[PDB]
């Protein structure tokens, strides 16, 4: 029997890591199924109190440290649970999982047991940092992490920690992150700084926050969690640097493998407690509308929204989490009507006419957002995509007690951590870049959103209701009860983690990566359920010691990313070879598909519209399809585009292209998952043409490598190549750049005049400030070129270019970046590439670039050398080498 | 003309029974550009056994031309193609849907091609044809070398009208005895262009005077318009249709422009006769490459070469360097300005005339060029007249072809008094051009020059064009005519409101 | 060549453990391999870098070809404690602090196999009798401390880290790894194999050279200061280096009216700054700093300052 390579799109669970491990429910002893008109009634029974457990007190102040109480004030009474381990989590070097229910805080416990287990490892001269042993990050959401860094911050002031925002890059910013204190980071940046080889000197000692979410199965984060797992499990085989991690997570069964992946004990570290253990009393509900016709949901889902307000009929105050974008502004200014609608029942919420703080809310009416028609009726709006002071306005109205209708985003519930005495999430849908239509809503956001039903200070019980479709009650009966293991999507990305270990250099030969696949979590997935993966019974007692699951192993894929000329990767030898486009498509994050495809279909010699068009062909955008309605507006937008998008034919592909140029233009857009997918790409686009110029340099195109890098800065100043040279400056207004682009003047013509000629030569005096602010801010740099030949072939060319602009904090930064691409003299051929940067500190310094020019036969008149700046626009310059009056050596005899 | 596809002959002088017998048809395509005329022979086998003969035939017109214009290279295209008898165009869009960009129109005044059927060795290989095939001649033969195409053209239509009204007295016309001789690849009768000239002037009169006796009155009072016409649908003149589009017109000459780097590795040199007095045109390949790169299908492009001699080598001249002048070029030349580009590098070097690219194909040099050159000699007193020629790079289907023109004083004096830019301007003559040495050059490479503060590619914004203006050069690679910046109005054509950035604002990346 | 794509010298020094041990495990599997460090700042980063690597291999001492108690002198000898922990591990260390006799002992175990870390320069040509059998300089373009910035390695000293690739005494094979440019690797491997030419310095260092030879104090003029410049390195490197020395002329007289015109330009240059004379073309002239250097030997810089 040879082995069984399946493939793994099916064996495994691609785009991973948030949905639904368990996929069996069942119904409780008295429960009964009543089907009614419109409306079936979930038969919730009471719930049951948690009695005292056995010596479990509540751990107080003043039997912990006077030094490690700094930092952790405001936190006078811990939970049962977390009283419990905190000890063992602050006074031992070994980690800890523990299943608390959701609503009790473990993250901002496991904060303070981190802060204390790092200042008892403290000397007299030594303070609370963590740069001697730190726990790994992971985030669910990027709103939960920024709020989790704002709790973080607010935590660390008063220990004294400077709290800096790592914002800046790697080698932008890397003498100024050496000596900071503890900065928040995200995972995809972490790995991907990893790939890069600047996350290399940060492991180990980065003071982050903390992992949550183990109940990672089947939508998000795949790839991430299975690099994070995979990095760690590289880490502790070779490195064997001792570091846990606090793990706080939901109730949720299968934490062993988790424990046994942070070396933690399943007997004394190990910890699962059921769903009635919460300590926010919640009564959920159930009302599953059996309508399958929309004409009867939409008249159901006003029948639920009238129940949700009758249930909430009395003193408290109703937030409503939507998931979706179009639904912040379709729920506003609805609620009064459908009040109205049940002959004027569940208005009237406040103590009067003007009680309740009404002549607050009616003294904030003039407002830059759309608020100012909300706030005077019975409703309000808080969302993202209004403003951002706007929504921080009103969620500090609505924690006064001011506002009891408050309709919202996700993005409320996903920001700061504000809960309420009965939430109400209704519809169950969003959007879903990633597949392009609609789909269910992430664990995360339910998750979230769980914990805002009955307040802990304001309120005594909550209670929540959930209506969704009938399909989505296995997996809401799954997520508020504790059945759904742990099932690792590292199969998936298997040749992406044996590609970042192939260039970071932890897999040496196919046997080690075999080997460091061979301790994986989807291995324990496999070992602990053969039948999801389909492993029989006979063939694991057959190899009992995992040898056929190591046999296939990403070995298998790395020798099917090798015949996808991914990595030159023998079979037969086991030695493998990285090249620069495996390393570039490693750091990138690019799939084995869109790899052979960049190299398949883009060439040298291929133009900007075959380069728009292999961009829109990505593997990213193969689930999505074109909508019929748009394509009467794309032929309008691809006719005033400047990119020509008619090379292309009816497809979702050339819709893709269309969407990126009206990005490139800056346009708005009709379709939701369509913008989505947009920026996606957009996202992705700056990856890509670090790639393609990387490609250019390898192979030596010097007009592809130009044309690339043209549109990387385009990309990165998210304006078009036939845009205005001055949007570059973002201080000047908008009026100004359309003058500047109705009166035809050069921009080579505008650095004589002075900041008084340019007001006189546009007829716009107001604007002669910012023109000679744009014109300062602007990089320009002289360079000369000391040409000594040393012999024929090879010609020494000492290039001292010196930066002669005006360096500010706010405007040039802490680094300038400028690509100097010495080229040919007909400007086709690369001959050597390198990248100097002038810092603010080293202003006025001539930079000295040393580059052996090598030469030919055909000795030419005069060479070209361009120098072109990477995020800054419309920066080029041309220093012609003339070889003509130049005298070449003599050759050596033999 | 789809006229001569369903035809048969008629005889039966003795005997009064007025009989007929089946014939095979033919198919009658002809290019007034090139002189060229693609001929299509129907077998009578299949015109026996197919009912309903006039929609059919008339069905099967637009299908064989279809096919052949589908078998012909790009730049081979018929290009603004009429028909003959206003009637069919549904057909022919139909079989050329799949390039719908050709426009379909009648025609002003019927093509008398039943002459062209009914000449000797047309008719007998016609009608001894057992086969369908498909024939190609050129009506033209010789007169390619002396007339341009609108001389040869009137006097082919001259002959054509003549044969057709009279085919005994063009007939007696065409054959002055018996001493022309007639090639088998030249068409028309070998005789002299004065002979020519006579016949021409004979076979007008026989047709003016034959519609003079048809209509009995007297040709000696009829006027210049009359003469000329011989030789409610009143508002509907024509219908002038779309022009330009800069959204798909201009992005077929993008993807045109797009695939002329893999063109660039077929290219041709003029040969012809060598004199052996003059220099030897040295240009290098890379700017050549550039050149057909640069250029368009539709839009002409010119430049500027400046070059000199080596040493001990008179008969050579080395091209070392191309100049390039912002310009907007039009279908049939280039809107070039008169300023002379200067510089101090220029200062060592010479000019060596100027190149110019050609997106139609003909064996003479142009009359715009030559009238162009012509000016370029007379306002520059330090260029020389002989010292500078016109390398015209023609646009070859499929390839590139380059040809050297030299000119003679004469013709230089001819093109100075020819001040018409038409396509048969007064003036013009065909001694005008003259062939020279010219080859590629791989031991020696040449040099490309860019404006200081401007592009070269300005065809996108001609308002900005003035000859008059005042430019000056310098030391680098020109951009593309379909380049982002040699084209601002194309990326400025956005019409999109500013308040589709606020809708979505999510900025999370979660990616360093 | 090994290229490598790390633009970053940190990240080119921690990802060349591995194909280290990788290299010893395919070519020379029984030869010892010394790595040498660019500088003392760099030295413990070096030392930590090889324990890393000789910890990476699970057979433990495979590449030491001597007993670890020899290495028990070196190691009760050293006042660091991670240097004594370096050499128990069987690395080892070398600073600028040695003494001459821990020199001799550090020599002793080198060529005994007990230290297999030795830092030592690429420009070691004749100046201390200390014994050892293999350099090998990897990465020589690291990191400068006084600069605070990235340093360029010399072309010398990399040539010289690639031809010193050769141990004659225990091993029949070298290796020598030069960090470089991904691009550069061909032309660094094309380089080393072709024989390097030979530029002069002496149009930069000309003042001290022609101070010494000017010193004789003789005359008040320059013409033997020329006459003797035409027979030193100038000539030479005139018909070497044309372009470096704005050189024109290939024939007898246009190459010696370059060297007048080259000649008075050095004189303008000297009676500039009032350091020479020019009278009658008799003799070379003399200065203070010059004689002072003659006669105190002493440098001329010093004497100006």
């Amino acid at each position: 029997a040879p082995r069984q390579v399946l493939d793994l799109e099916d064996l495994v669970f691609t785009q991973g890591s948030h949905f639904m491990a368990n996929k069996r429910c069942q119904l409780p002893d008295g429960s009964f199924r009543r089907q009614r008109k419109g409306y079936e009634e979930v038969h919730v029974p009471a719930l049951k109190p948690k009695p005292f457990g056995s010596e479990e007190q509540l751990l107080p102040v003043e039997k912990l440290p006077k030094y490690a109480q700094a930092g952790f004030e405001g936190f006078k009474t811990l939970n049962r649970i977390q009283s419990k381990l905190y000890r063992a989590a602050l006074e031992t070097d070994e980690n800890l999982l523990l299943c608390a229910p959701t609503g009790a805080g473990k993250t901002n416990v496991a904060l303070m047991c981190m802060l204390r287990e790092i200042g008892k490892h403290i000397n007299m001269d030594g303070t609370i940092n963590v740069d001697d042993f730190k726990i790994i990050y992971i985030a669910p959401m990027r709103s939960l992490v920024q709020e989790m860094v704002g709790s973080f911050g607010k935590r660390l002031a008063t220990y004294g920690i400077t709290v800096a925002e790592l914002t800046g890059d790697h080698q932008l910013c890397k003498e100024e992150i050496s000596a900071t204190q503890i900065i928040v980071c995200t995972p995809e940046k972490w790995d991907i700084i990893t790939r890069k080889g600047g996350e290399r000197t940060y492991t180990q000692l980065v003071r982050l926050i903390i992992l949550d979410e183990i109940h990672l199965l089947h939508d998000d984060r795949g790839p991430v969690l299975e690099a994070l797992v995979a990095r760690a499990i590289r880490n502790i085989e070779m490195t064997q640097e001792d570091v846990r991690l606090i793990g706080l997570s939901a109730t949720l069964p299968n934490y062993e493998d988790v424990a046994t992946f942070l070396r933690v004990d399943p007997a004394k570290g190990l910890f699962y407690f059921d769903n009635s253990f919460r300590p926010v009393p919640l009564e959920q509900t159930y009302v599953g509308i059996t309508e399958k016709k929309a004409i009867k949901r939409f008249q159901i889902m006003n029948e639920i929204v009238y129940e949700k307000i009758m249930e909430h009929a009395g003193k408290n105050q109703v937030l409503v989490f939507v998931h979706s974008r179009k639904e912040t502004g379709k729920t506003a200014r609805a609620i009064r009507d459908m009040c109205l609608e049940k002959d004027t029942l569940g208005l009237f919420l406040r103590e009067g006419s003007a009680s309740t703080e009404v002549l607050r809310t009616e003294a904030e009416q003039c407002k830059n957002l759309e608020l100012k028609d909300l706030l005077p009726y019975g409703f309000a709006i808080h969302h993202a995509g209004m403003t951002r002071v706007d929504r921080t306005l009103v969620e500090d109205l609505f924690a006064d007690k001011h506002i009891q209708v408050l309709v919202s985003t996700a993005t409320l519930a996903w920001g700061v951590n504000l809960p309420a005495h009965t939430v109400i999430i209704k519809g169950t849908q969003v959007y879903s870049p990633e597949k392009g239509r609609w789909t269910e809503l992430g664990a995360l956001d339910i998750l979230q959103m769980l914990g805002r039903a009955g307040r802990p200070q304001y309120d005594t019980k909550g209670e929540g209701i959930l209506i969704t479709s009938h399909g989505e009650l296995q997996y809401y009966l799954s997520l508020l009860n504790q059945q759904l293991p742990i099932e690792s999507q590292m199969v998936s990305k298997l040749p992406d983690m044996l590609n970042a270990e192939i260039v970071l250099g932890n897999v040496q030969n196919a046997k080690d990566a075999v080997n460091w696949l061979g301790y994986a979590y989807l291995y324990i997935r496999m070992l602990r359920s053969p039948t999801l993966y389909g492993i029989s019974h006979d063939d694991l007692k057959g190899d009992p010691l995992l040898d056929q699951r190591r046999l296939d192993l990403v070995h298998t894929a790395a020798l099917m990313l090798d015949k996808n000329n991914l990595v030159k990767y023998d079979k037969k030898t086991g030695n493998f070879q990285v090249t620069e486009l495996g390393r570039i498509a490693s750091h990138y994050y690019i799939t084995n598909d869109t790899v052979q495809t960049y190299n398949q279909l883009l060439k040298p010699t291929l133009s900007e519209i075959e380069l728009f068009r292999v961009f829109s062909l990505s593997s990213e955008f193969k689930n999505i399809t074109v909508r019929e309605e748009e394509k009467l507006e794309l032929q309008k937008l691809l006719e005033r585009v400047p990119i020509p998008v008619k090379e292309s034919i009816e497809e979702p592909s050339a819709k893709i292209n269309v969407l990126l140029q009206a990005f490139i233009s800056q346009l708005k857009l009709e379709g939701f998952a369509l913008m989505a997918d947009m920026v996606y790409v957009t996202q992705s686009a700056g990856r890509l043409m670090r790639a393609i110029f990387e490609i250019v340099l390898n192979r030596g195109w010097a007009q592809l490598t130009d044309k690339t890098l043209n549109l990387c800065k385009m990309i990165d100043k998210r304006m078009w190549q036939s845009m205005c040279p001055l949007r570059q400056f973002r201080k000047l207004p908008e009026e100004v750049v359309k003058k500047i682009e109705k009166k035809n003047f050069p921009f080579e013509r505008l650095y004589d005049l002075n900041h008084n000629e340019i007001g006189e030569l546009i007829r716009m005096p107001k604007m002669g400030k910012t023109i000679h602010k744009y014109v300062h801010l602007f990089p320009k740099l002289e360079l000369s070129v000391h040409l000594q030949p040393i012999t024929r072939s090879t010609l020494k060319v000492e290039l001292t270019i010196t930066p002669d602009f005006q360096w500010d904090e706010k405007v040039h930064g802490s680094s300038e970046a400028f690509w100097i691409l010495v080229e040919d003299v007909d400007s086709e051929v690369i001959l050597h590439h390198e990248y100097f940067l002038l810092k603010a500190k080293y202003a006025q310094d001539e930079h000295l670039i040393t580059f052996f020019v090598p030469v030919f036969e055909p000795l030419p008149p005069q060479y070209f050398i361009r120098v072109v700046s990477d995020r800054w626009l419309s920066c080029e310059t041309q220093l012609p080498v003339s070889f003509r009056h130049l005298i070449l050596p003599e050759k050596y005899p033999p | 003309d789809d006229t001569n596809v369903y035809r048969v002959t008629i005889h039966k002088t003795f005997e009064g029974n007025l009989t007929t017998k089946p014939i095979n048809g033919a198919i009658f395509i002809f290019n007034p550009r090139t002189g060229q005329l693609f001929l299509k022979i129907i077998h009578t086998s299949v015109w026996a056994g197919q009912k309903r003969l006039g929609q059919l035939a008339k069905w099967k017109t637009a299908e064989e031309v279809a096919a052949l214009i589908r078998s012909l290279p790009v730049e081979e295209q018929p290009k603004q193609i009429i028909v003959t008898r206003k009637g069919m165009l549904d057909p022919l869009e139909v079989h050329l849907l799949d390039f719908p960009n050709i426009v379909i129109k009648g025609s002003e005044l019927q093509l008398p091609f039943q002459a062209c059927l009914k000449v000797e060795k047309f008719g007998d290989l016609i009608l001894k044809a057992t086969e369908p095939q498909m024939v190609l001649f050129n009506l033209y033969d010789d007169w390619l070398k002396t007339i341009s195409s609108y001389t040869a053209f009137s006097r082919l239509i001259l002959i054509l009208r003549a044969l057709h009204v009279n085919n005994d007295r063009a007939k007696v016309i065409l054959k002055p005895d018996k001493t022309t001789i007639t090639e088998p690849h030249h068409i028309w009768p070998t005789l002299t262009d004065e002979e020519w000239i006579k016949v021409e002037v004979q076979l007008k009169d026989l047709i003016l005077a034959d519609y003079g006796k048809k209509n009995n009155v007297n040709v000696a009072s009829l006027t210049q318009s009359e003469i000329r016409d011989i030789i409610i649908t009143s508002t509907t003149s024509n219908y002038e249709t779309q022009t330009f589009s800069s959204k798909t017109e201009w992005r077929v000459r993008a993807i045109s422009a797009a695939n002329l780097h893999l063109r660039t590795n077929h290219i041709y040199v003029s040969s012809d006769d060598i004199k052996e007095t003059g220099y030897t045109y040295i240009l290098p390949k890379n700017v050549l490459k550039k050149f057909i790169c640069i250029s368009d299908l539709r839009a002409q492009i010119a430049g500027y070469l400046y070059g000199v001699s080596p040493p001990d080598n008179p008969q050579v001249k080395e091209i070392r360097c191309i100049v390039m002048v912002p310009q907007w070029g039009t279908h049939q030349t280039v809107h070039l300005p008169g300023q002379l580009p200067q510089h101090e590098y220029l200062k060592e070097m010479e000019p060596l005339g100027w190149i110019h690219t050609q997106p139609n194909e003909s064996p003479q040099l142009s009359p715009q060029d030559v009238t162009t050159h012509a000016k370029i000699m007379a306002d520059n007193p330090s260029w020389d007249g002989e010292k500078t020629i016109i390398i015209t790079c023609s646009f070859t289907p499929g390839s590139c072809t380059l040809t050297a023109y030299k000119l003679t004083p004469s013709g230089y004096e001819w093109g100075r008094q020819n001040t018409d830019k038409g396509n048969n301007p007064k003036g013009y003559l065909p001694s005008h051009y003259e062939r020279v040495q010219m080859l590629l050059s791989d031991r020696f490479l040449g040099f490309f020059m860019v404006p200081a503060q401007s592009s070269w590619n300005y065809n996108f914004m001609g308002v900005r064009h003035d000859p008059n203006m005042k430019y000056e050069l310098q030391l680098a690679n020109p951009k593309e005519f379909y380049h982002e910046v040699h084209r601002p109005s194309h990326f400025l054509n956005f019409a999109l409101l500013q308040e589709g950035e606020v809708y979505s604002a999510d900025r999370e990346d979660l990616y360093a | 060549i090994q290229g490598f794509n790390i633009s970053h010298t940190q990240t080119r020094l921690l990802s060349m453990a591995k194909p280290v041990y990788h290299a010893i495990t395919k070519h020379s599997p029984k030869k010892p391999v010394i790595v040498f460090v660019p500088s003392r700042k760099q030295t413990r980063l070096t030392a930590i870098d090889i324990l890393t690597t000789c910890a990476a291999d699970i057979q433990r001492q495979r590449f030491l070809h001597c007993t670890e108690k020899d290495l028990i002198p070196y190691l009760e000898k050293l006042s660091d404690s991670t240097l004594k922990e370096t050499l128990l591990n069987g690395v080892g260390y070398l600073h600028e602090g040695l003494s001459p006799m821990e020199r001799r002992l550090v020599e002793q175990l080198f060529s005994s196999g007990a230290i297999q870390v030795v830092v030592a320069s690429r420009s070691l040509c004749w100046g201390m009798n200390v014994a050892a059998h293999l350099v090998i300089i990897m990465d020589t373009q690291y990191y400068n401390g006084k600069i605070h910035a990235y340093v360029d390695y010399p072309i010398y000293d990399v040539l010289q880290m690639v031809g010193h690739a050769n141990r004659p005494l225990q091993d029949d094979e070298g290796r020598c790894v030069i960090m470089c440019q991904g691009s550069k690797k061909d032309f660094f491997k094309k380089f080393l194999y072709e024989p390097l030419p030979v530029e002069s310095h002496l149009d930069h260092c000309m003042h001290d050279h022609f101070n010494a030879e000017i010193v004789t104090k003789t005359i008040e003029n320059k013409q033997d200061a020329v006459d003797y410049l035409t027979w030193t390195f100038l000539y030479r490197r005139m018909t070497q280096n044309p372009n470096y020395y704005n050189l024109q002329g290939i024939s007898h007289r246009h190459l010696s009216d370059h060297l007048s015109e080259l000649v008075e330009q050095t004189l303008s240059d000297l009676e500039q700054s009032k350091c020479i004379s020019i009278e009658d073309e008799m003799d070379v002239a003399p200065l203070n700093l010059g004689m002072i250097a003659a006669y105190y030997y002493i440098n001329y810089t010093t004497i100006e300052l």
